[PDB]
């Protein structure tokens, strides 16, 4: 997170970070949406252009977690991964289109002061929220900077962008599954997700019922906190019958 | 049933440093 | 990262 600042302890109890067993180090953030279910982007497991593609064995996720690199005793909580499931449709030949997936944990966690499910949202909570000007939350252990690294986890607020806004910014193809978030120059406010947070929340507190939905996935973007560029963000609702039907199923 | 409630604000009535910040943006 | 037990 770049231009964030650090996180209250539980402000994100939500939180999950991917965590590659070897070399130990931090593979992506992700989110808890069960005591079973772990949402991510894809590209965070599956990208061949840069030759990635994990397997369930090779990295394990820690929940509850603040510290980026201790080990939180008492606190965080250790899972292994049962199985991941990448959306069919995610495009990694060009624009990371459904950059979504989900993981299944081996053993349910159990909730504390640090550990809780964020909500999934329905129609009405988007049409509600996702608009142009309404703020979302952006969590994460990834760089300060497009060019070090936390103590603690990053948090930012950014309002969401018109999406012929978003389209302008860049020469890359925007589909109905993303939408763009952050700061324009006339602005004057700074902040970005940045290489790290991929597959973290980026969610809203609904003023109706007091609740925090995740809305978006920390997706792609060019470079990181640029004037006139954009952070994109995978449409969790747009997604969600996909994510109904794998947990229904599995 | 209890998602997206945390147990250090919305569970005791706490409120984080910059949700206000997200409300105020909330205008319609 | 320090290590995990
Ligand atoms: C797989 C898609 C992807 C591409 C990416 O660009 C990498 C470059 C620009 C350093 C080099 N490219 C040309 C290969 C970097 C990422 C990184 N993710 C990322 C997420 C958000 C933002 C942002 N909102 N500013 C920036 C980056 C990453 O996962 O490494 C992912
Ligand atoms: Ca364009
Ligand atoms: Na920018």
């Amino acid at each position: 997170i770049v231009e964030g600042s650090d996180a209250e302890i539980g402000m994100s109890p939500w939180q999950v970070m991917l965590f590659r067993k070897s070399p130990q180090e931090l593979l992506c953030g992700a989110s808890l949406i069960s005591d079973r279910w772990v949402l991510t982007a894809a590209h965070c497991l599956l990208y061949p252009p840069w030759d990635k593609n994990f397997t369930e064995n090779d990295l394990l996720v820690r929940i509850g977690k603040h510290s980026r690199t201790r080990y939180e005793r008492n606190i965080e909580k250790i899972s292994m991964l049962e199985k991941i499931y990448i959306h069919p449709r995610y495009n990694w030949r060009e624009n990371l289109d459904r950059d979504i997936a989900l993981m299944k944990l081996k053993k349910p966690v159990a909730f504390s002061d640090y550990i809780h499910p964020v909500c999934l949202p329905d129609r009405e909570t988007a049409a509600s929220l996702l608009q142009a000007g309404y703020k979302g939350r952006v969590t994460g252990w990834g760089n300060l900077k497009e060019t070090g690294q936390p103590s603690v986890l990053q948090v930012v607020n950014l309002p969401i962008v018109e999406r012929p806004v978003c389209k302008d910014s860049t020469r890359i193809r925007i589909t109905d599954n993303m939408f763009c978030a952050g700061y324009k120059p006339d602005e004057g406010k700074r902040g970005d997700a940045c290489e790290g947070d991929s597959g973290g929340p980026f969610v809203m507190k609904s003023p109706f019922n007091n609740r925090w939905y995740q809305m978006g996935i920390v997706s792609w973007g060019e470079g990181c906190d640029r004037d006139g560029k954009y952070g994109f963000y995978t449409h969790v609702f747009r997604l969600k019958k996909w994510i109904q039907k794998v947990i229904d199923q599995f | 049933a209890d998602c997206g409630l945390r147990p250090l604000f919305e569970k005791k009535s706490l409120e984080d440093k910059t949700e206000r910040e997200l409300l105020e943006s909330y205008i319609d | 990262f320090e290590e995990i037990p």
